[PDB]
């Protein structure tokens, strides 16, 4: 118990690492089809694909709250997982160690825009990022969203063909 | 303070009222212990089984 | 034996000689309620300082008598709160003039 | 990076009329720079930069918005 | 206006997630307080629904004085009939709202 | 697994219990030295795959005068002409060499150090006393093990710690827990200890993909591809590491993940599907 | 000074009633009533008042009242007529195996120069400071006391540096690892020293943290772990067997760790509390106890400190990495002005800093668990 | 099962003059601390300690 | 009991639903609909579900720089004829994305328009076919 004399909560450090709704019938995370603010932010071992020429193919989270509404206001902190292999530089020279930055392309979740309309992806998607927020990929092979768009993912629009 | 020290030997030095009353207690739990203990080994009914 | 109106808190201990019968020169009861609960501070007389807290008793040990006290009036030494002293040793340290020398 | 964050600014004062915001002055990749204006976006790399992402070939390349393009399996 | 009955509820729908008073900060004494009671403000189950609830603030979109309608870009938490009571906001952000 | 630091690198068995020793044997130098002084022969235990890595570089330093005898494990596993070499180079020193089996270590090792000391171990001023041995190795390489054995031998019988070997000639092993643990590694020492399976892998500190690439890097320099890939039964010789697993997995089934099929070549190169050795000497 | 030996009561006493180097003050008509500290005071000008109380309370120094014992008495005892007052003498300090009171030697010693840079930089390291204590941010890579080899900064050189309108400089009150870096406490006074010594026993109630980077996730997040450690002198170095039993030549190490966050199984981030003072007790428990050495710790995580997974922001085999173990919020007996104790922090250091932001974390931040 | 609370589960010795009340005078001496003193018929009265 | 949940207030207590007749709500959201109509931010529709189902949509989203066109399905229209409580489902499906997205009528700036006059059953079910695989693959 800490403090003696008056216990507190530990998890004091992870309570402003991540953004939590009070579950009361005022308050709920909704399922992301009914408006703008509803949902629910991935946790941290979620797993998503990373669309990219990187070696890397999965990427588990380190974000305790990753979504589209704040992904200029946050940085995504990722582990690559399950890594692909070649037959034969940097790009290619990605390991199932390593730890990148991420940028959102898409949700599977239902994503609400504050214009009424609603989208549903088929994949969770990312991209790889050094820590300059620059793209270690040469290109993508998916299609970004509108909050990729910000001038905090620049070089990932710069990439990114096709937007939604 | 002890009860009697001139009878700690016998009375643990805690009054015998009060250890009636622990006793009690304790037995009675002891009682219910041994009542599930008999039905467990004997198939959940002590004179039956 | 009164309201706050009618008698001051350092008051109350006015039974017992030494300074706790000359009115404390620092008071923190107006302003916030402080986490220790110090209400009232006398002047340093010497490295001491007393306070007094408005709380039922802190269950300290003096370093002079050795003794747990329970009581509101604590001498601190120096400033340092590790080192209380009881209302009683206080006063004895003062009338011998050890205040510095404890 | 010198150079590219002087034409860089170049280029926004050459946009100056209808330019709505600067670029960093604190240039975070040393190796490329991107100026947005309008519907147009200078791309200013070095020469290794610029061989080993090859852009240029791939919007080249690419093959023009097809209707029809649509009409396959999906991926 | 009436915000929309929901009768009886319990804690996690009301009140739903699923200040010291005297401790000792350092080990030189030991002086507590104890909590003997329930103090006055406690999240608790109770009748959660009808009751007088006030926006604050909400802009007006649109105003139809044919049919006498007045649209607010919001959503309230009241049933279809309620007699709502409109105001004049008389400030906001530091000014006044007519000027 | 998931858990970075290895106990193994650390950890023995004392009379107490266990212990966490610390440091480098540079350390420990001095404290091997007297116990070596206060002993009557050395009993080194060594594994034969990588025999100058097991072995404490210290008391080869210091040590030379006192009769030695070292017991090379795994020695089926090990190189037979690096065996031979340095089997010469200690029959020149005034050390002995004997290389074992598993059983061979299991008992012959107690066979032999009966024969030695009865040989060429002289003969005490008295009879009721003991010549007695220091035991110098790795807990993992098996050193551990037959302490433990003769433990268990001399408390059935019986209903610092030295342990009794047989009545005659009165022999009794003196252990030493922690003076020859590897505690902190360099990588490459760290990788071949991985992979002659005294050290689990993990994770984190160091992954089965490091091992299993380094165990295809030094087999490459070898330039022993093409037998690899007839003893891993693989169809044909592979090219690069990644090519290797994908062929390991293809051959285990169509579901091979790939850290299920990287698995594989360690237990392989533990279990002495291929012969090899990592480990240097002078002359 | 040397040969002094550990004596007993039994022996103290026996040695105090053989030595004959003593002085008998006999207390005639115009000392009767003066008090015992005031006769000291005027019979030894050169000795302190510290001294003549030490002496007096420990005993040195008595009376002899005919009474066939020896009176030991309080410094506000009055004498009496007639009676001796038994003092020792210098042979009796040095010319037995009894030691002195630690202030009544007259030992001296000289000083050291100071550059100005090397003074502005202490300034700047200075966080706290009040009346009587100190604490100042002691960097990474700097010692504490003085290395083998003597041409070599530390703390303990540069502590004339904030020896702020004072005439004696300040005492370090506990020292820290020449890798670990966060605060330090300085008492500005010998009384305010002795008094916050007893902070840094051993204590039930942790008062500081440690705010570390460790490789690898302990299985859990919080709890408590105990080893006890025998350190023992070796080659050049020192050996530190650790072992989860006590044992007679052993020493307790108790530290009570929470991870705050952890990124995934690759890395997280703990807080230590300790209970207890040891050679290294944080970087072993968390090496060895934990399983998770420390991002910076070669000493103990060789070649696993250092790990390939932080490979985009810290290079593998820049082995110059600076551990990422830091004190803070330093808890001290001093009060402020609402009452409640003073916590001094710390800010973390450039490498630790780096780590947190790369990985999303906020750096300023209080941690409630020490008020 | 027998008791589960205690408060001294030895016992105490039936002396209470001394430590040594049961012994004789004669095979056990007394003790002179001020206590017993005060009781003793011989070492409360008069006390001689001055000394020449 | 220091505070109070409920409201016994006549003024709250109070409804309208008896008095609602006196206000035509359809004939004001259809107002509603037709000048949304007049502005052009929506066309008149009177479909149903069997005539719309699998009808390609072209959507043209003004967002910037470059608008966003896309080409899919209708998996579903929420109601039969012009009003504003509309929405339109569609399937699009670019190189390589498959978006699921619901439409509201009426946005200036999402400017949906079913391309054919007509749909076919058998398109609309291998189109829900292949929705359906790229779901469950992902
Ligand atoms: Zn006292």
């Amino acid at each position: 118990k800490l403090p003696a004399g008056k216990p507190a909560n530990k998890s004091w450090f992870r309570h402003n690492l991540i953004i939590r709704r009070k579950a009361s019938y005022r308050s709920r995370w909704g399922t992301g089809a009914e408006g703008y603010g509803t949902g629910v932010p991935f946790s941290d071992q979620v797993k998503l694909h990373c669309v990219d020429n990187t070696n890397c193919k999965h990427v588990r989270l380190i974000s305790k709250a990753t979504a589209e509404r704040f992904a200029h206001c946050r940085v995504f902190p990722a582990v690559a997982h399950r890594v692909s292999v070649q037959r034969f530089v940097s790009r290619h020279r990605v390991k199932p160690g390593n730890i990148y930055w991420v940028c959102l392309l898409s949700r599977r979740q239902t994503n609400t825009r504050m214009s009424g309309l609603r989208t549903n992806f088929d994949r969770n998607t990312c991209i790889l990022m050094n820590d300059q927020r620059v793209p270690l990929g040469t290109r993508v092979m998916y299609c970004a969203g509108r909050h990729v768009n910000h001038k905090y993912h620049l070089k990932a629009v710069v990439l990114a063909n096709f937007f939604v | 303070p002890l009860f009697h020290p001139q009878t700690t030997g016998v009375h643990g030095g805690v009054p015998p009222r009060q250890q009636q009353r622990v006793m009690d207690a304790i037995t009675w739990k002891a009682v219910c212990f041994r009542r599930g203990l008999l039905a467990r080994r004997k198939g959940g009914r002590a004179k039956f089984g | 034996t009164g309201s706050p109106t009618h008698q001051r808190e350092y008051e109350r201990f006015h039974h017992l000689p030494g300074d706790v019968r000359t009115r404390p020169q620092f008071d923190f009861t107006f302003g916030e309620t402080r986490a220790d609960r110090v209400m009232f501070a006398w002047r340093k007389r010497g490295d001491l300082q007393l306070y007094q807290m408005s709380g039922r008793g802190e269950t300290f040990v003096c370093y002079r008598c050795g003794y747990p006290v329970r009581s509101q009036l604590v001498a601190v030494k120096a400033d340092n709160w590790d080192y209380r002293m009881c209302y009683r040793c206080y006063t004895n340290t003062v009338h011998r003039g050890m205040e510095n020398d404890t | 990076p010198r150079h590219i964050h002087l034409a860089a600014w170049a280029v926004q004062e050459a946009d100056a009329l209808k330019r709505v915001c600067k670029i960093r002055r604190k240039q975070v990749d040393h190796t490329w720079e991107v100026v947005p204006v309008g519907r147009i976006i200078v791309n200013l790399m070095q020469e290794s930069l610029r061989e080993e992402l090859s852009l240029e070939r791939k919007w080249a390349v690419t093959k023009c918005m097809d209707p029809l393009s649509v009409a396959n399996a999906p991926v | 206006f009436q915000n929309t009955d929901y009768g009886f509820r319990g804690v996690m729908f009301r009140h739903g997630f699923d200040g010291d008073s005297r401790w000792q900060r350092r080990p030189g004494a030991m002086g507590t307080e104890g909590q003997k009671r329930i103090y006055p403000g406690h999240r608790m189950a109770g009748q959660t629904g009808a009751a007088a609830e006030t926006y604050q603030g909400v802009p007006v979109w649109r105003i139809d004085y044919k049919n006498s309608l007045i649209y607010l870009p919001t959503l309230l938490d009241a049933d279809v009939g309620t007699y709502v009571r409109f105001s004049d906001t008389i400030n906001t952000k530091g000014l006044t709202l007519w000027n | 697994s998931r858990k970075g630091m290895s106990r193994e690198a650390f950890v023995d068995i004392n009379e107490k219990g266990a212990a966490w020793y610390l440091g480098h044997m540079q350390l420990a130098s001095r404290t091997l030295a007297e116990k070596v002084k206060d002993a009557d022969f050395v009993l080194e235990i060594r594994d034969a795959r990588l025999p100058f890595t097991t072995g404490n570089p210290n008391l080869q330093k210091i040590i030379i005068d006192r009769p030695r005898l070292i017991v090379f494990n795994k020695a089926e596993m090990s190189n037979e002409d690096c065996n031979r070499v340095i089997q010469q180079y200690y029959e020149r020193t005034g050390n002995f060499a004997l290389f074992t089996s598993a059983k061979r270590s299991w008992r012959d090792t107690v066979e032999a150090v009966q024969r030695f000391v009865t040989h060429i171990l002289p003969a005490q001023r008295f009879k009721t006393t003991a010549n007695v041995g220091l035991v110098v190795g790795m807990p993992n390489v098996g050193k551990s093990t037959l302490i433990n054995s003769l433990r268990l031998a001399h408390e059935y019988q019986f209903h610092v710690k030295l342990v009794p070997v047989c009545k005659d000639p009165n022999i009794v092993l003196y252990d030493s827990p922690g003076l020859t643990l590897p505690g902190c590694f360099a990588k490459e020492a760290g990788l071949k200890l991985a992979a002659c399976g005294i050290i689990p892998t993990n994770d984190i500190t160091l992954p089965r993909s490091l091992v299993a690439r380094y165990i295809y890097d030094v087999l490459s320099a070898a330039g022993v591809g093409e037998h690899m890939a007839e003893c891993l039964h693989l169809p044909r010789a592979p090219i690069s590491f990644d090519d290797c697993i994908s062929m390991i997995c293809e051959r285990s089934g169509t579901s091979g993940q790939t850290d299920l099929g990287n698995l594989d070549p360690s237990r392989a190169q533990k279990f002495l599907i291929h012969d090899a050795q990592l480990g240097n000497l002078g002359r | 000074h040397a040969r002094y030996r550990p004596l007993s009561l039994r022996a103290r006493q026996t040695l105090s009633e053989k030595s004959d180097d003593l002085q008998y003050h006999v207390v005639t008509q115009e000392w009767f009533g003066e008090r015992v500290d005031s006769f000291l005071t005027c019979h030894y000008p050169q000795w302190d008042y510290e001294t003549i109380k030490r002496l007096v309370q420990q005993g040195h120094i008595y009376r002899y009242r005919k009474n066939g014992k020896k009176k030991f008495t309080r410094l506000t005892d009055r004498l009496e007529f007639d009676e001796l007052l038994v003092v020792p003498t210098r042979a009796f300090w040095e010319k037995q195996l009894a030691p002195p009171s630690g202030v009544l030697e007259e030992t001296d010693g000289p000083k050291f120069k100071l550059s100005a840079t090397a003074r502005e930089m202490a300034h700047n390291m200075v966080l706290f400071k009040n009346e009587h204590v100190i604490v100042i941010n002691k960097p990474h890579g700097l010692p504490m006391m003085p290395t083998d080899d003597p041409q070599e900064m530390s703390i303990a050189a540069m502590l004339p540096a904030w020896k702020f309108t004072n005439v004696a400089k300040p005492v370090v009150c506990h020292n820290l690892d020449r890798e670990t870096s966060g605060c330090v406490v300085l008492a500005r006074t010998r009384n305010a020293h002795r008094m916050l010594g007893r902070m840094f026993v051993k204590r039930v109630v942790p008062n500081s943290v440690y705010w570390s980077f460790c490789v690898g996730k302990p299985t859990v997040n919080y709890g408590r772990v105990r080893m006890h450690f025998d350190i023992t002198r070796g080659n050049k170095g020192d050996i530190i067997v650790a072992r989860p039993s006590p044992t007679k030549t052993s020493k307790v190490a108790i530290a009570e760790f929470v991870v705050n966050a952890s990124a995934l199984e690759f890395g997280s981030f703990i807080s230590f509390y300790p209970l207890t003072t040891r050679r290294h007790q944080e970087r072993i428990m968390a090496a060895h106890a934990l399983r998770c050495p420390v991002l910076g710790d070669a000493k103990y995580g060789g070649d696993a400190a250092f790990p390939s997974s932080l490979s985009l922001f810290w290079d593998p085999e820049n082995k110059g990495l600076p551990l990422h173990l830091h004190h803070r919020k330093i808890q001290l007996p001093y009060k402020n002005t609402a009452g409640e104790f003073i916590c001094v922090t710390a800010p973390l250091p450039t490498q630790m800093e780096k780590t947190f932001k790369k990985l999303g974390w906020p750096c300023e931040v209080d941690d409630p668990l020490i008020p | 099962v027998p008791q589960q609370l205690k408060a001294y589960g030895g016992t105490f010795s039936r002396s209470v003059g001394e430590r040594s009340n049961h012994l004789v005078s004669d095979v056990v001496l007394q003790s002179l601390s001020p206590s017993s003193t005060h009781n003793s018929p011989l070492l409360s009265k008069n006390i001689k300690t001055k000394t020449v | 009991g220091y505070t109070r949940e409920r409201t016994n207030r006549h003024f709250f207590v109070a409804r309208a639903n008896a008095f609602f007749s006196r206000l035509p709500i359809a004939r004001v959201q259809r107002s509603l609909a037709m000048e949304a109509v007049r502005e052009g931010r929506m066309r008149p529709w009177k479909y149903t579900k069997e005539q719309i189902l699998g009808a390609p949509v072209t959507c043209n989203f003004e967002y910037n720089p470059r608008p966003v066109r896309l080409i899919g399905t209708v998996m579903d229209a929420h109601t039969e004829e012009t009003s504003i409580k509309g929405g339109l489902k569609v399937y699009a499906r670019n190189e390589e994305t498959n978006m699921m997205l619901w439409i509201p009528p009426g946005n200036p700036k999402l400017r949906h328009e079913v391309t054919s006059t007509k749909g076919s059953f058998q398109h609309y079910l291998d189109e829900r076919d292949k929705w359906d695989e790229a779901w469950i693959t992902g």
